[PDB]
RNA sequence: UCUAGAAAGGUAUGUCUAAAGU
RNA sequence: ACUUUGCUCGUUCCCGUUAUGGGAAAAAUUUUGGAAGGUCUUGGUAGGAACGGGUGGAUCUUAUAAUUUUUGAUUUAU
RNA sequence: UUGGGGCCCUUUGUUUCUUCUGCCUGGAGAAGUUUGACACCAAAUUCAAAUUGGUGUUAGGGGAGCUGGGGCCUUUCAAAA
RNA sequence: AUACUUACCUUAAGAUAUCAGAGGAGAGUCCUACUGAUCAAACAUGCGCUUCCAAUAGUAGAAGGACGUUAAGCAUUUAUCAUUGAACUAUAAUUGUUCAUUGAAGUCAUUGAUGCAAACUCCUUGGUCACACACACAUACGGCGCGGAAGGCGUG
């Protein structure tokens, strides 16, 4: 349908490190090969933070997308295109 | 601080809410942008909580004084599902007239914009 | 439909088959890539000062800021603060590309040395260089270099090269 | 009649949705909360949380979310063998309805 | 019929809005979202303490209260007092209705009476 | 659909004799041409015999150990074959309008004026006006190089590199059609 | 029984052809 | 309520007369609504009006109370 | 036009609207202000030079004209006592 | 810039405030630069409306931080189990105790972690405005200077 400002932004983010919480309670954090529409990421050459703190290392991992409890992006999508309020659309096809 | 009656959470851009979630956590952070699944995405948000041991000071019986974990997340997204209410702390940097001015000098950028690519293709 | 709002081009109906397949097109990356230089260049770029908000000084400052002495200052024509603002530019540019990397050329013939510093064979990120290499579909693309590779292997062991100093070596 | 319940309801036209609304309330299980509605006896509701109450339903919908009148609320607590029974009068109610469990319909 | 819309026909109405943990919420109500996300100006919130000498109250609820912030400190009680709460529509369990409302004019539905008559 | 146990009910209500012409036999065999060919530009359409899991997996439990039904060959082997011998007649059309570039009337006068510019050192002179004439064909070449690709009969180019090659194999048209070349090979050996 | 004319584009890709001196 | 005949009190003016009547204004004044102008104070000043869209974005309604957010497995309890 | 005094010059690229000239014994001179002008980032053609693609800047204060609105006053008109 | 080749793909429906009246078009719908009331937004314009806006007659001060130091601060509390041997209190999968083998997996930290309190240093933010160096007040206090920020309420 329409996505919107987070998971557009979300979808900005590949290729990058990123840092996301699951609601289980562990941190992964990993350069984010493909997001999907439901939030449901992929993540490479990630370290892997259990629970109670004992990190490890896997090489790819794919979260469940209702899991995620917050994903945090680079600093620098701050100036992403997509927070800007006046644009001005060329013409449909 | 004192927020407009009639004031959502579309109306509340740039300003620094205080994101209450499911687990007691808080996410201090400067809002930028919302969804109809409210899932908001906070600049420069600062997960705090109450530890497990000083929990029982807040319990009911000088003032109290707790000590949070402050914990530094830069240009968090948040997941709706976990969100549980939403609290105004800070005004913006801007005021409101100067976003004003600010806001229609960025939409006649906008037309020049639009208006030189037009004219360039069509040369 | 979708639209690349770095790109300013729209798209037919949004499927991830063609969205993915512009999101690695050659010419939205140098769009991008333009795009967030220009952003990161006009955040540094950007001298905001604070606002100055200048109190009445008093009297016993009076008399002695009067009667320090007074100091000249010293200001350039236009032609020189451009030209001193272009090298400083690019000193600043160079410092922020630049890095040591003296232990990779110092360790040059080490027994472990590929297993390393090839940065290849490295078993954290060795299967990442290879997976993210690029197709290079254009023929072209390779056809225009005639250098060698240079592709030092990871099988590579400490009987090759036995006297370092004979096989012609360079100083520091 | 069969051929709003046999189709999928994304097949159904607008005429046709509000049609199956007013044929599940009126032929369904929630013709229980129909009937106490019109009928005026008081329902007896076990919310999730185990609190009980005991109301008049003013009105229903389709999620079970309920407006009720004159709540009797009895809940009970323990730390225990300590043990004891509470109640709380509430005048006029809207109870959100993912919490209920059993609506009863007393005799 | 849809029940939220009787609900956003209450405006600027003091309620008492029973939330899942425990906590109860009690201001002035505002513009209702159509998933039932209510605002409310001029909060009390209060976390209601079990009233047995034995028993705990909701820890997850006590560290939300105290972590709005404005939890009004020396007071004996989970007293937090805000202005401008905006709460989260599945959170709400049930909401106590002021007692001066006339129900018998609040309730008429005007969609589902327009589609009985013009049908 | 939208919502996604809606795709997921459609996909379930069409899990849930076996002869006649109700059920596209050609399918029940394995590949369908008019569905490995439904999005892309060689559209037939759709295919006109419906499409069902449950005779699938039956069949695939009756070729498992039961038995096979050779009336299923055949029609298969009838479809398939008309859909590679006309496709034989597309690529020969293919072919035809390269030699039909090649057989361009004022590239022929043009060439023929360079050949009659080809007419010791007498062969060493022609030898240099025929590499002249060879970079000329090749000119002409340079405007094209085009080969056919000889199963799906698309177009392709030599100087072009292995890997857009490689884009080009993994397509929808010519997996589908190398499907369709392999099973009529399979049907040819096996009928003789 | 109530008169069937399917699109025409978008992005990605390589190759050709070409336009430049001091 | 209209209508006439005389008495009395009475806003203002005239007359028979300064007792008191006759006639006129059915007035002087106060309030509301409109036009003109005085002065003070605040804002704008290069784009605006009408129409046409197989035009973009917002918001609502319905698919949508069935595994990916909003009709509950986070008051830790048997 | 000149002379004196006070305050500021962090305006740090010495007024930050741009370009050129220019300055602490000074606060200055010219040119320009949106189918445009200017600053900068990227690249390949093997220095620069050139084109193509992107991001920005185009300001603040005062005055005459016209105009939107508010308050008070005066004149007139219609209505209520 | 132009041209050709190949790959991938071709759109959920409806609406734009409500109520009520009047009028009309073959019981309901639709329309009215129709009419009232209600709601909403913008723009103006107002309130003795409410809150806030930092010394120079001095080297200060407020709000917020420090992912700063003293600091190994002061006080507590932790650091894997098994199979066996030698001895061994002992319901256990010899648990307890010293030493060893073998075996599972095994975040680092013990200058750590948790609790408590103070001192010092460093950031960011604003009218560092104008007039004044003064004898006020029970109806408690001329809120009777120019502004700016944020909210409340009313009108056009
Ligand atoms: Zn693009
Ligand atoms: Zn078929
Ligand atoms: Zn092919």
């Amino acid at each position: 349908t329409m996505n919107g400002i987070p998971v557009k932004l979300l979808n900005e983010a590949q290729g990058h490190i990123v840092s996301l919480e699951l609601t289980t309670g562990a941190t992964y954090r990993g350069k984010l090969v493909e997001s999907e529409d439901s939030m449901n990421v992929q993540l490479r050459d990630v370290i892997a933070t259990e629970p109670q703190g004992a990190v490890t290392h896997m090489d790819q991992i794919f979260v469940r997308g209702s899991q995620i409890k917050f994903i945090v992006v680079p600093d620098l999508l701050k100036n992403a295109p997509l927070f800007k309020k006046n644009s001005s659309r060329p013409m449909p096809p | 601080i004192q927020v407009a009656h009639s004031s959502r959470l579309a109306n509340l851009i740039d300003y620094k809410l205080r994101v209450l979630t499911q687990d007691g956590r808080v996410y201090i952070g400067q809002l930028m942008a919302f969804d109809k699944h409210m899932n908001l995405v906070l600049n420069e948000c600062i997960e705090e909580r109450v530890p497990k041991t000083q929990l029982d000071k807040l319990r009911p019986r000088t003032t109290l004084n707790i000590k949070v974990e402050k914990r530094v997340l830069g240009l968090t997204i948040l997941r709706g599902e976990q969100i549980l209410s939403t609290v105004v702390e800070d005004k913006p940097l801007l005021s409101k007239k100067e976003r004003l001015v600010r806001d229609k000098k960025e939409k006649k950028q906008a037309q020049k914009q639009t208006k030189l690519r037009k004219e360039k293709e069509k040369k | 439909r979708y639209y690349c709002e770095y790109c300013h081009s729209y798209l037919t109906h949004d499927t991830l088959s063609v969205r993915k397949s512009h999101l690695v097109g050659k010419n939205h990356l140098r769009i991008t890539a333009d795009y967030y230089r220009n952003k990161a260049r006009d955040i540094i770029n950007k001298h905001n000062h604070k606002r100055r908000h200048i109190g009445k000084r008093g009297r016993k400052e009076r008399e002695n800021s009067s009667q320090n002495e007074t100091l000249k200052v010293t200001c350039l024509s236009n032609k020189e603060k451009r030209h001193i603002m272009h090298v400083k530019k690019m000193n600043q540019k160079e410092l922020a590309q630049t890095s040591i990397d003296t232990l990779k050329l110092l360790y040059d013939g080490s027994p472990g040395y590929s297993k390393v510093f090839v940065d290849a064979n490295r078993f954290d990120i060795g299967d990442l260089v290879k997976a993210s290499k690029l197709p290079q579909r254009a023929n072209e693309k390779s056809a225009h270099h005639s250098f060698k590779q240079t592709s030092r292997s990871r099988d590579e062991t400490c009987e090759s090269n036995p006297f370092p100093r004979l096989n012609n070596p360079k100083k520091l | 009649s069969s051929q709003i319940i046999d189709r999928p309801k994304h097949e159904l036209s607008r005429a046709e949705l509000e049609e199956l609304e007013e044929f599940e309330f009126k032929h369904g299980p929630m013709s229980l909360i129909n009937d106490a509605m019109v009928t005026r006896t008081p329902v007896i509701i076990s919310l999730r949380n185990n609190h009980k109450i005991i109301a008049r339903v003013k009105a229903f919908d389709r999620h079970c979310n309920m407006v009720l009148e004159n709540v009797k609320e009895l809940w009970t607590e323990k730390k225990g063998k300590n043990v004891i029974n509470r109640e709380r009068f509430i005048s006029k109610l809207f109870l959100r309805g993912d919490s209920v469990i059993v609506v009863l319909k007393t005799p | 019929m849809k029940l939220v819309n009787f609900l956003k026909k209450l405006r600027n109405e003091q309620v008492t809005i029973e939330l899942k943990n425990g906590t109860t919420v009690w201001g002035t109500l505002q513009s209702v979202s159509p998933q039932m996300n209510a605002i409310l100006t001029d909060v009390k919130l209060t976390l209601p303490q079990p009233r047995l000498n034995k028993l705990n109250s909701n820890g997850i609820a006590m560290a939300s209260l105290y972590l709005t912030g404005g939890q009004q400190p020396t007071a004996s009680d989970n007293i937090a007092s805000l202005q401008y709460i905006n709460i989260r529509g599945n959170t709400i369990r049930q909401i106590i209705l002021p007692d001066s409302l006339n129900l018998d004019s609040l309730l008429v539905d005007q969609k589902q009476l327009n589609s009985l008559r013009r049908s | 659909m939208s919502t996604p146990a809606a795709e997921q009910r459609k996909l379930v209500e069409q899990l849930m004799g076996l002869h006649d012409p109700k059920i596209c036999k050609s399918y029940l065999v394995g590949e369908c041409p008019y569905d490995l060919f439904q999005g892309t530009k060689q559209s037939l359409g759709k295919c006109p015999q419906m499409h069902l899991t449950k005779h699938k997996i039956q069949y695939e439990r009756e070729v498992k150990q039961g038995k096979t039904f050779p009336e299923f060959e055949r029609e298969y082997l009838a479809i398939l074959s008309r859909f590679v011998n006309e496709c034989n007649g597309q690529i020969s059309v293919a072919l035809q309008n390269l030699k039909h570039t090649a057989e361009e009337r004022m590239k022929i006068q043009q060439v023929t004026e360079e050949l009659d510019v080809l007419d010791l050192i007498s062969k060493r002179k022609e030898v240099a006006k025929r590499v002249r004439n060879i970079t000329e064909n090749v000119g002409q070449s340079a405007q094209q190089k085009l080969q056919v690709c000889e199963v799906c009969g698309a177009y392709l180019s030599r100087l072009d590199t292995d890997r857009r090659l490689a884009d080009h194999f993994l397509g929808k048209i010519h997996l589908g059609y190398v499907k369709m070349r392999e099973d009529y090979d399979r049907l040819m050996k096996n009928n003789r």
